[PDB]
């Protein structure tokens, strides 16, 4: 009963920047948590970001610490990804995801298309 | 200088009674209340009891009204808890703080200021003995050549101390100390386990020596890879 | 349920307030037989102050029109011979004013409309003269009763409104009128002694007590209960000057309540405002009498307005009993430093006669003045006789109970030591009304006359037997049975209540006042002991010199001097001083020269504040020496002008 | 019957970041609250008393602000040796009542857990019981999750967790499971799983043998 859609995409160049978005229908997220994940060939279901409620600390991969930025709009129930200084290896598919339980013990369930991204 | 010490912890049985002491070192009491609040393992601190000594005013919360007593007496500047039919839960650290008399609270009670260090009251129905020592082996079906972990494990012991080395502290990469948990039965059991390196978990069958005063266990177990 | 609730409650209480009426007055005519009696033996049917009150209504009545009338009381020059008092606000005449007012208009109407308003024909008593008894609204004994006993006849109606405010159901209320009912003999007296001050004013007291009591509960507030208390506040204090004490004991209360956080702060300024303006306009209208000023109410007035106006300045403090401390030392000490402040400070020096009748009872202070109340078997202790009989009722156990219930739930729905200054404690009207009761209750045990505030609250509280916050068929089968038993034991008060009847007058004073209208002249002065003063006055329309209303200050000396004839005093000074104050007469009875219980008669009264003056051959020793052998020798400037059957004599002054 | 309510029971910020810790009151005590601070192991000392009193001694990032019956502790440059629990207490009342207790942790690189599987050893086949642990490490944040199930048999009121501190060299935790079960419990299906879901991962981590 839950789902969600992720916009924006395109052919992408190194040193740009970008502004991905998801959004849930169905269903709020004010009580639930929400997380980015990647998925790449050779090496994928990889963590990448997460946020539970209203921003009392978000928690980045160790590889893109800091790179990412991440805005919430409960009122729209939309998040956008602010991208900046993109190195070549962020040739995957992003991914947000939606986690059932309100402890944030990670049951994620839903998956999606999400948005593809290659870089070169 | 003003300073609180407190004594007359320990451990005793359910059901029994205990007295407890609170004494205070450079301003006089009875000019001002004191107070005590608990501590329990994991649970936040709850105010118990208080008294103003100046003339004598003594309460209570609920939770422990009826069994508990405060008698402070001036001369020797220092307060008694006394209490009595111990209950399952009355194991915990008691702070003895310091407030302002009740008679001039007006505006209500001061913050407490010079709080006491503390003493740790345990209630357990059974007696103490040694810890049994196990170990601890990885399985060889996962994570087999790269990372590897090996437990030593004291079960069934009484009571909380108990510290237990690896190879006269000479393995020290990643140990890990669990603290003991209060099984149904009433016995402590905790392990310690540490994130071996490679080449076949060390090449060495390790050695774990535990110690606990009470019982003056000093066994050593081996512990090898499967 | 709302609707019929509140309208039947309406109902309920104007038919008590009749029954209580036509109680009362049937009361009153097996008492003094008015049905049968001339107009001027109803008057000598109002016995001590009541025939002094009466007579300005007559005056009024008489006079060419209203407004001389009232300018013939506003400068009286009879009642105290030698100066010129304003017994308007002297005596508290405003209740005549009103009746004569509104008496004289309506009788000039009666004629016009040809109306029969007033039927009566002759009665003839035998050995006596043939006189004329007269009935009808239009006689004017009759316009004056008729007044008195519809104001005094909501007395019971206030009582079952107070009754279901404070529990909250109809039972209570119940509860309340039966306990006034079957205590009806110690509640009130205004069958017996009608004129009297308390039955116009007290309707009004607790009129007020229960507007008050509505406005606690409610939490009310605005200009429209300014005027409610008001409008039932200036009657009260133009009538009874005793009301200021009562509002006081009512302040008293009121700060109790407000000191424990169970009024709100808007309430208690509609309140204190209330009182402001009431005691604006008593003043006003009683003539600036510098009197108000320097009583308790006053003082009061102005305490509780500082400590509720510098209530919000304390909302912090946490520890209730500094709380309370603190505003009870400023109470205090405000009310008794502007009391002091005024009475030995500006020079204004109020009437103390009600702290020297207290300090009599404890210490041994004696002042002749004390002993001529003291002894008076009205401004003495309670009687256990009275306490027995409202235990007969249980009116005082059932009292007792629910103070104690109250108690219990009031002690263990609180928190005692520390207090929130935005949280009200709710059931504020129930301490207020038992505060009340205990101020009542210490009043009525130590001067008897002040139980007509103790009876009826003491009914208020008993009805607290009936709230329902402290199963329905277990509480409607009980409270049933406490109304049966109640029953069971009242009617007999009833009932022998109802079946006493009057003693059949006397024709002495009679005589005497027939003596007087034929061989006095009409502005002859008359001196006299105080009961045959104001009815020396009302009939035979006489100037005298003292009369009962002793109480101010300018008529205290004057009875002191007049009642130095019964002294050891010689006749030369006694002779002058009645002739520097100028009477012509001296009235008294031989009953009053009498020799057990020494320290009440006149002969033991006089050796108090004149023991120089003991040892000597006492006056009264040579009245009843003078009257039996018929000769006036001994008293060589005095001469017995009337003398009767050895009961009135009348002595002349050369 | 007077207490407080605390929402970020545990709150986690980095070295610098200004973090605000709020303290509301069912009733209406005026400013009789105060603010506390304890380390474990060690007794509470005093803060801030009165809302917005500092105390004398304790450092001056410490800020306490009061609006009505909510009151807030704010520290702008948070700083390593101020890492310890909060606790936020009431002194207009008999019965004195202090809050739940928030933590302050620190700000670090999230890594995915390492678990690993342990059967009982050889001496756990003669004392009538035996235990199954799963030993976990290495990870970020505190809120996990562990399971026991036995050809998916789901669990309730057996397991056993203990939680080391945080470690001083990665800021991280470690986790021991245990689930005991009786000799004539023990010779059941052969097949014993145990499986840890983490907000850090999105498939459950499942470590299974066979007796």
């Amino acid at each position: 009963q839950v789902q969600l859609q992720e916009s924006g995409g395109g052919l992408v160049q190194p040193g740009g920047s970008l502004r991905l978005s998801c959004a849930a229908s169905g269903r709020t997220i004010s009580r639930y948590a929400m997380s980015w994940f990647r998925q790449a060939p050779g090496k994928e279901r990889e963590f990448v970001a997460v946020a539970r409620r209203s921003g009392d600390g978000a928690f980045y991969a160790d590889s893109v610490q800091g790179r990412f930025t991440v805005s919430r709009d409960d009122a729209k129930n939309t998040v956008y990804l602010q991208m900046n200084s993109l190195k070549p290896e962020d040739t995957a598919v992003y991914y947000c995801a939606i986690d059932s339980d309100t402890f944030y013990s990670g049951s994620y369930d839903y998956w999606g298309q999400g948005t593809q991204v290659t870089v070169s | 200088e003003v300073q609180l010490v407190e004594s007359g912890g320990g451990l005793v049985q359910p059901g029994g009674s205990l007295r407890l002491s609170c004494a205070a070192s450079g301003f006089n009491i009875s000019s001002s209340s004191i107070h005590w609040v608990r501590q329990a393992p994991g649970k936040g601190l709850e105010w118990v009891a208080s008294i103003s000594s100046s003339y004598g005013y003594t309460s209570y919360a609920d939770s422990v009204k009826g069994r508990f007593t405060i008698s402070a007496d001036t001369s020797k500047n220092t307060a008694y808890l006394q209490m009595n039919s111990l209950r399952a839960e009355d194991t915990a650290v008691y702070y003895c703080a310091r407030s302002s008399s009740v008679y001039w609270s007006w505006w209500g009670y001061s913050a407490f200021d010079y709080w006491g260090q503390g003493t740790l009251v345990t209630v357990s129905s059974a007696s103490t003995k040694g810890p049994s020592v196990f170990p601890l082996a990885p399985s060889s079906k996962s994570t087999s050549g790269g990372t590897a972990a090996l437990g030593c494990l004291v079960k069934d012991y009484f009571p909380e101390p108990v510290t237990v080395s690896w190879n006269s502290g000479a393995l020290t990469s990643g140990v890990h100390t669990f603290p003991a948990v209060l099984q149904s039965s009433g016995l402590y059991s905790l392990s310690s386990v540490v994130t071996v390196p490679s080449s076949s978990l060390g090449t060495q069958t390790y050695i774990c020596n535990v110690n606990h005063k009470p019982s003056n266990t000093k066994v050593d177990k081996k512990v090898e890879p499967k | 349920y709302s609707q019929t609730w509140l309208a039947s409650v309406v109902i309920i209480g104007l038919l008590v307030g009749y029954i209580n009426y036509q109680h009362v007055y049937t009361l009153f005519e097996n008492d003094k037989h008015f049905s049968h009696l001339a107009d001027f033996e109803r008057e000598m049917a109002y016995r001590t102050e009541m025939g002094l009150y009466y007579s300005y209504y007559k005056t009024i009545i008489n006079a060419p029109s209203f407004l001389e009338g009232v300018q013939e009381i506003t400068h009286d020059t009879v009642t105290e011979h030698g100066h010129e008092i304003n017994t308007l606000n002297r005596f508290n005449l405003y209740p005549e004013v009103i009746l004569a007012f509104l008496y004289r208009p309506f009788r000039a109407f009666a004629k016009s409309a040809n109306w029969q308003i007033e039927l009566c024909w002759q009665v003839n008593r035998g050995e006596l003269r043939p006189v004329e008894s007269c009935e009808g609204i239009g006689n004017p004994h009759y316009f004056y009763i008729t007044g008195v006993f519809i104001v005094a006849g909501t007395v019971a109606s206030s009582i079952f409104y107070l009754g279901v405010l404070v529990s909250d159901s109809i039972f209570g209320g119940f509860l309340s009128v039966l306990c006034f009912a079957f205590n009806h003999g110690e509640a009130t007296r205004v069958q017996w002694t009608p004129p009297l001050r308390e039955s116009f004013a007290f309707p009004f007291i607790i009129g007020h007590i229960a507007i008050l009591t509505f406005v606690i509960k409610y939490k009310k507030s605005g200009h429209s209960m300014i005027l409610l208390l008001t409008s039932m506040a200036v009657p009260a204090l133009l009538f009874w000057q005793f009301t200021q004490f009562a509002f006081f004991t009512q302040i008293c209360s009121i700060f109790l309540a407000f000191s424990l956080d169970l009024i709100p702060f808007s309430t208690a300024k509609t309140v204190i405002h209330s009182h402001i303006i009431s005691f604006l306009i008593g003043f006003l209208l009683l003539f600036g009498n510098e009197m108000m000023i320097t009583a308790l109410y006053f003082p009061s007035i102005l305490a509780l307005g500082m400590i509720i106006y510098i209530s919000p300045l304390l909302s912090n403090l946490k520890f209730r009993p500094a709380y309370v401390l603190f505003l009870a030392i400023i109470f205090a000490s405000i009310t008794l430093g502007l009391k002091i402040g005024l009475s030995k400070g500006l020079g204004i020096e109020d009437d103390a006669h009600i702290f020297d009748i207290l300090r009599s009872k404890f210490t041994s202070f004696a002042n002749f003045h004390t002993r001529l109340y003291t002894c008076s078997a009205e401004f003495d202790f309670i009687q256990y006789s009275t306490i027995e009989k409202l235990c007969g009722t249980l009116l005082i156990p059932l009292a007792l109970i629910s103070l104690v219930t109250f108690v219990f739930n009031f002690v263990k729905n609180t928190n005692l030591l520390w207090r929130n200054s935005e949280e009200i404690g709710e059931n504020g009207e129930i301490l207020y009304n038992v505060v009340q009761l205990c101020c009542s209750t210490v009043m009525a045990f130590l001067i008897m006359r002040l139980k007509l505030f103790m009876t009826p609250h003491l009914c208020i509280v008993a009805a607290l037997f009936a709230n329902s916050k402290l199963s329905k068929t277990i509480r409607v089968s009980a409270l049933v049975g406490v109304i049966a038993i109640l029953f069971y034991r009242g009617i007999p008060n009833i009932r022998q209540q109802l079946n006493v009847k009057g003693e059949y007058s006397n024709p002495d004073q009679e005589m005497l006042f027939d003596w007087i209208q034929h061989n006095t002249k009409q502005d002859a002065v008359f001196a006299g002991t105080m009961p045959v003063m104001a009815n020396v006055k009302l009939t035979t329309l006489r100037p005298i010199v003292n009369h009962p209303h002793y109480e101010h200050v300018g008529i205290r000396e004057r009875t002191l001097k007049v009642y130095s004839m019964f002294s050891k005093k010689p006749i030369a000074e006694v002779h002058k001083i009645m002739k520097e104050m100028g009477v012509n007469y001296f009235v008294f009875q031989l009953m009053n020269c009498s020799n057990r219980r020494p320290e009440c008669v006149y002969r033991g009264m006089w050796d108090e504040e004149d023991p120089k003056n003991s040892g000597r051959t006492a006056l009264c020793d040579l009245w009843i020496l003078a009257a039996n052998s018929k000769d006036n020798s001994r008293i060589a400037p005095f001469k017995i002008v009337y003398n009767a059957n050895r009961n009135y004599i009348v002595l002349k002054i050369l | 019957d007077i207490q407080m309510t605390q929402s970020p029971s545990s709150l986690s910020a980095s070295v610098g970041d200004r973090v605000t810790i709020t303290c509301r009151a069912s009733q209406s005590v005026s400013s009789a609250v105060a603010w506390y601070q304890q380390k474990p192991g060690k007794a509470p000392k005093l803060l801030i008393y009165s809302a917005s009193s500092l105390y004398s001694g304790v450092p001056s990032r410490f800020s306490g602000s009061r609006s009505g019956t909510d009151f807030t502790l704010t520290i702008s440059s948070l700083q390593p040796e101020d890492f310890a629990t909060y606790y936020c207490q009431q002194g207009a009342s008999e019965p004195i009542t202090f809050g739940q207790g928030t933590k302050v942790e620190i700000k670090r690189t999230v890594a995915a857990p390492s678990v690993f599987i342990f059967p009982p050893s050889d001496s756990q086949l003669k004392s009538g019981t035996a235990s199954v642990v799963c030993l976990l490490n290495n990870f970020y944040p505190r809120e996990a999750k562990v399971q026991w199930k036995v050809d998916n048999a789901l669990q309730s009121g057996n397991s056993q967790e203990s939680v080391t501190e945080q470690d001083s060299k990665d800021s991280t935790y470690s986790l021991s499971s245990t689930l005991t079960l009786s000799k004539a419990d023990y010779e059941k299906h052969k097949v014993y799983a145990c499986e840890v879901t983490h907000q850090g991962l999105s498939s459950p981590v499942t470590k299974s043998f066979n007796r």
